[PDB]
């Protein structure tokens, strides 16, 4: 269900993120541990042994010492822990102690969903966010050419029938964005769209 | 998306 590790890696590299990309990880992604280059990762909420559950993106901007955590659903940390049994405080601590002279960092995260509740497109939305991040690392969540294509909806409305048109339109815009930007996606488009469909789940 | 940015110190 949803995108494989290799699909995500191929697409993120089509999107120009290869130099920065630490790889597709399970929930044990260790963090941002050395040097001063822009960095990013795609991280599952679950361990590899489970077969995977949900995809998140992380970005690290060394200039500002800002870590971005992008959940396509925009869940809070408390809700990621409750729903997905996923916590990432240890990774942030590790990263701050490795990279920041004052043992601090800034954490920016979404409060809104771009994705329908039954969609299997989370990893693809993560790739789209990472394109925004590597091209506009000081303002990836909104107010850039990539994320301006999507409409965020309050996370608390995720299960409402009133938002389904908006969330489906986001998915259609995601696929058109990927078709413009990714030869991998173009070559496998029908299959990937089936596998990641809005009502898949 | 709307977002929140918080400072975390360790
Ligand atoms: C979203 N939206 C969404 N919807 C449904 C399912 C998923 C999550 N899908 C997967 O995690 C997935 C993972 C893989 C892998 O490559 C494995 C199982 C090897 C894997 C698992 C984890 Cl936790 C981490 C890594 Cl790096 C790799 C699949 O391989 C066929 C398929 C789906 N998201």
């Amino acid at each position: 269900s949803g995108s494989s590790e290799q699909e995500l890696a191929a697409i993120v590299r089509d999107l120009g993120c290869g130099p920065y990309f630490l790889g597709t990880h399970d929930k044990r992604f260790p963090g941002f541990l050395a040097g001063n280059k822009l960095a990013c990762a795609i991280v599952n909420t679950a361990g590899r042994e489970t077969g995977g559950v949900h995809w998140l993106a992380f970005g690290w901007n060394p200039r500002s010492r800002t870590c971005y955590m992008f959940d396509p659903f925009g869940f809070s940390d408390r809700r990621l822990k409750q729903i997905y049994s996923f916590e990432y405080e240890a990774m942030l601590r590790r990263s701050a102690l490795a990279l920041s002279p004052d043992r601090c960092l800034s954490l920016e995260q979404s409060t809104q969903t771009v994705q329908g509740p039954d969609s299997a497109a989370c990893g693809l939305f993560c790739c789209m966010f990472l394109h925004a991040f590597v091209h506009w690392p000081d303002r990836p969540m909104d107010g850039n050419p990539t994320m301006n294509l999507l409409t965020g909806v309050p996370n608390g409305m995720l299960q409402s029938p009133q938002v389904l048109p908006t969330l489906r339109r986001n998915q259609e815009k995601l696929y058109r964005f990927l078709a413009h930007h990714s030869p991998y996606f173009r070559s496998h488009r029908a299959a990937i769209e089936h596998a990641t469909a809005f009502d898949k789940m | 998306v709307k977002s929140l940015k918080r400072r975390r110190c360790y």
